[PDB]
RNA sequence: CUAAGAAAUUCACGGCGGGCUUGAUGUCCGCGUCUACCUGGUUCACUGCCGUGUAGGCAG
């Protein structure tokens, strides 16, 4: 929630084998609290050489090539899968299915800490870089790059110095180093428009998430309904629902020094703009809020609108 | 009774794309195999002079105006020196029989057009008609841009009906006026011959020598065709003049725009200068919309009440509506 | 109206920058006005005095044909046309040339 | 050829900022027209049947 | 009270091509069938003729006339702002005649600043008019650039003469003539200097021959109004006008002395200015152009 | 510290036989395209003897 300082920039990160299932009822897009989890690692692999903090993060998806195949000229698309290796006798194993993509993003990190005057802009955007070039991303790896050697730069700024007109010229130097990227930003104000607006039936918020990223047909007063944007229905965080156990508490945990929840997660609503619609570049960032009592964890986009 | 979906009628006073020569001296008594004068190109410096905003902060249009400048092609048609006369030839016919319309629709309004311009041809002749287009090419009104400044420009305009000519008429268009509309006799003899031709009871071919007196190889103006957005600067971009095979030309209905001023009761100021006969008398050489639907000066409330409605207008009013029902043009809704 | 335009304006952005050679050629009439707008970066062998042909291209001349050609193929109310509609219409089409042009003029500097 | 807006323009709407918008910037376009050369006078039709 | 949408002005004086042929030292009595200049090729391709090696006085062949008529634009739209526009241009015609511009452009016609670049190499630039009405000579005059200067303001008795005869040529109610025949003697085996196109020279039917634009540029030579440095004198006259071939921007926006503040003072404010910058603004309305946005 | 951490779909094949698409037609009228602009370019760090070396007293 810090206004930052920089935004530091990886400009073409292409991932191979990413996790397209996110949820239990969506499959398109790896889930934005994977990438803040990303640039929280960074944090923790960075973060503690460089007395610095790294909370923001930018999603574009400059290109999205799935792994998918529709079944016999159906209108449904099931997903292919690898095979497994075999039991101890040898016979086939239990293939459980689970998607996978291919993907590249670009990532606006934002340094909210005080280390950015103790060294310079490109030995930490290098070694960011170098960091950022070694670590699985969302359930699959980063490629590495290859001897087509335009965007192996890798750019950085100052928010805190700077005029008005300056800091558009460094906008118009990001927003044309990210020119074919969808930004990824959610919505709690047109979900609660069309809340405030279904009113009159049910508040049930389920039945607006599915009836809002549908191509709906109605009758006189052919019509399809429209609108601005491109929508997506994306998970926004975990929805706990068990008393949050001691550690030593729960069998067979990760580590017993940290305490488990037992999750359902949430659903909000997200949406794809160019990044040349909003303005401010700090407004494309995914912060993440907690609290330890109520079990509600949530991947919010503030400060936007 | 209304009128019909469709009307037309044709161009009655047609004339032809002209063929602009030149010569020496005391040949065009007899000027039959000069030279004319072709379109050819010349390279220009274009350093601005459009306007610019007020108030300039920047030094950078300071900069920008003279370090880039550009470099385009405009194409001028200069007579070559050794000529003097602007010979402007074109030909010119006139069908007749012009309240017969081309493409009609509605019989009953046909019938009423019919009786009513009839009504006028032989009530009122096509002399008034036929006077003004006789001054219109006694003068060079068809050359728009030609006339000023010159020493004699000498019409020789013609009537052959078989492979001869007939005689020779020899004007000005200093000593005939500009705007007059005066009656004298031997363009009363060819203006005899327009309304002879106009009216229906024969056939006539006009064809029209304009001697522009302008210099030893001044500069004439002939029309600029189009260009679209497939061609740079370098290439003809500005300016293209029109041509014919090897020659400067002008158009034709250019030309048959500027024989056709019947028109001089719009309503500002006839002393202003005459126009050119359109329904909504307009003239985009000054942009101005005289003749507004708001009055009753338009052509269409002028035709629509002298067929429709059966309320006749003034008699100048009504020498305007044949005007405009000899030009041609699209009507009806 | 403007999400159209900004659409159609980032989709040729990512769309014509897929050839990383192009310059002044047979068939540019395209290229007085997408030049540097609807058009990647040129190659980089020629004389170095002609940053001032694409840095100055800003985009009154691309935008304004786009502004240009959405406002003949779309059009507004014609029965209407004193209404307030085809007003904020028009102002619509206006400020979507002029975004148009403030985000594509700097396709060379 | 350069036009002017001269059909029957529907009276209902005569305003004259849009009428002389039409008049000031009218519309152009190219036609194409066949005409004879400059010595001769005749046309020679020929078909067969 | 607003200003119109497009503003034409025709080209008052305006020029023609410039044609050029060969004579030789003392043979020049009879300049008028002498041999023209032919474009020569020798070893890009520079096809760039030289003069013969016996005749050395480039005979430079170009007329002029005036059209006149300023005080209607040829196309407008205002009613009230027409009516403006021809009330102040018959205040100036009320106020004073054609005699400073006349002697201005006798000033350009009497040094050799036309040629832009065969002035130097010439011995004795002679001016050769004759008065033409029909194709005979009615007077006749004769020059020297030498005699004469370049920068200076001085109008002899027949600098006078000229320029009064041009000026009644000027006035609207009677027309003139008047060529120009240039000596430049350039030498036997030197170059001839045709206008270049976008080498790329210029040509004529069996002569050679420089573009009309330098000649109408050329004449109106008359900007000694702009506020750096004034010893260079009379350049180039266009709103936002200057010389290209240095790089330096005269007449700045930033100052008074553009013909755009003196144009919207002039008819819209009734702010009238003074008299040397109406000058400049009937001299860059008798040279032509496009004005209005 | 990422609905985290893991993954061999392989093997082979004959699409093939046949066919009448057809008859007729009016594109019809009509227009205002214009005022303009410097190449002598800074022309892409240049030609003719006795020395295939950073040497040239030039009708360049």
């Amino acid at each position: 929630v810090t206004d930052p300082e920089a935004l530091l920039l990886l400009p073409r990160l292409s991932i191979q084998n990413a996790n397209a299932i996110s949820s239990p009822l969506t499959w398109g897009f790896p889930s934005p609290g994977a990438f803040t989890g990303f640039v929280h690692a960074l944090q923790r692999r960075v973060g503690i050489s460089l007395d610095i903090e790294l909370d923001g993060v930018g999603i574009v998806c400059h290109r999205f090539e799935a792994q998918i195949s529709q079944p016999a000229g159906k209108r449904t698309k099931v997903f292919n899968l690898t095979r497994n290796p075999l039991n101890r006798d040898g016979s086939t194993a239990a293939i459980v299915e689970e998607g996978r993509a291919h993907l590249e993003v670009s990532l606006l990190l934002g340094v909210h800490g005080d280390g950015l005057d103790d060294h310079p802009a490109q030995e930490i955007a290098r070694q960011v870089q170098e960091q950022a070039g070694a670590m699985r991303l969302a359930g699959g790896s980063i490629l590495p790059w290859c001897n087509e050697r335009f965007p192996a730069p890798n750019a950085e700024l100052l928010m805190l110095g700077g005029s008005d007109e300056q800091r558009r010229k460094n906008q118009r130097r990001l927003t044309r180093r990210l020119l074919p990227g969808f930004a990824l930003v959610s919505r709690e104000a047109l979900l609660q428009q069309h809340l405030e607006t279904l009113r009159t039936t049910l508040p049930e918020a389920t039945t607006l998430d599915a009836l809002l990223d549908l191509c709906r047909i109605n009758f006189e007063p052919w019509q399809v309904r429209d609108k601005p944007g491109w929508l997506v229905p994306i998970p926004a965080g975990y929805n706990a629902l068990s008393p949050l156990y001691l550690p030593g508490e729960v069998r067979n945990a990760r580590d017993r020094e940290t305490p488990l929840r037992f999750v359902e997660n949430l659903f909000g609503l997200g949406e794809w703009l160019s990044p040349h619609r909003v303005a401010a570049l700090s407004d494309l960032l995914w912060y993440h809020h907690a609290e330890p009592d109520k079990g509600l964890y949530r991947w919010s986009t503030p400060r936007f609108v | 009774l209304s009128t019909a979906s469709v009307l037309a009628f044709e161009r009655k006073l047609d004339p032809s794309d002209a063929l602009m020569s030149a010569g020496a001296w005391a040949q065009r008594d007899a000027s039959q195999e000069w030279p004319a004068v072709t379109v050819r190109e010349k390279s220009v410096r274009g350093t601005i002079s459009n306007r610019l905003k007020t108030k300039d902060r920047d030094p950078a249009k300071l900069d920008a105006s003279i370090q880039s400048p550009n470099l385009q092609t405009v194409d001028v048609a200069n007579l070559p020196s050794d000529a003097d006369t602007l010979k402007v030839r074109f030909t010119l016919r006139v069908l007749g029989g012009a309240g017969t319309p081309s493409a009609c629709n509605d019989a009953a309004y046909r019938d009423k057009l019919l009786q009513t311009v009839a009504t006028y041809v032989n009530d009122q002749g096509f002399a008034e008609l036929a006077r003004r287009y006789a001054h219109n090419l006694a003068n060079a009104r068809f050359l728009w841009r030609n006339r000023v400044g010159a020493e004699a420009v000498e019409v020789r305009i013609n009537h052959i009906r078989q492979g001869e000519v007939a005689r020779a008429w020899r004007f000005d268009a200093l000593a005939i006026g500009l705007r007059d509309f005066k009656a004298d006799a031997e363009l009363d003899a060819l203006a005899e011959l327009i309304a002879s031709g106009l009216s229906g009871s024969g056939h006539v071919l006009l064809e029209v020598v304009a001697f522009a007196r302008i210099g030893d190889g001044q500069e004439v103006f002939p029309s600029q065709e189009l260009i679209l957005d497939k061609g740079d600067k370098k290439g003809q971009k500005s300016k293209t003049l029109y041509s014919v095979r090897d020659a400067a030309a002008i158009h034709s209905q250019k030309i048959g725009n500027a024989l056709r001023t019947i028109d001089t009761w719009y309503p500002d100021e006839d002393g202003l200068g005459p126009i050119a006969v359109e329904p909504y008398g307009s003239v985009t050489s000054q942009g101005k919309a005289y003749r507004q639907p708001k009055q009753k000066l338009d052509f269409y409330t002028l035709l629509d009440n002298w067929v429709l409605r059966d309320e006749a207008p003034a008699v100048e009013q009504q020498h305007y509506v044949i005007a405009n029902l000899i030009r041609g043009g699209v009507f009806g809704e | 109206v403007a999400q159209i335009c900004d659409e159609a304006l980032q989709y040729a952005a990512r769309l014509r920058e897929l050839e990383p050679g192009w310059s002044a050629t047979p068939g540019c009439q395209l290229h007085d006005a997408e030049q540097l707008w609807l058009d990647p970066l040129r190659a980089q062998t020629d004389e170095t005095f002609l940053q001032r042909r694409l840095r100055g291209d800003w985009p009154a001349e691309v935008g304004n044909r786009f502004a240009n050609w959405l406002n003949r193929a779309v059009s507004s109310d014609s029965q209407i046309l004193g209404s307030p509609e085809a007003a904020q219409w028009s102002q619509e089409l206006s400020k979507e040339l002029t975004m148009f042009k403030e985000i594509l003029e700097d396709e060379r500097d």
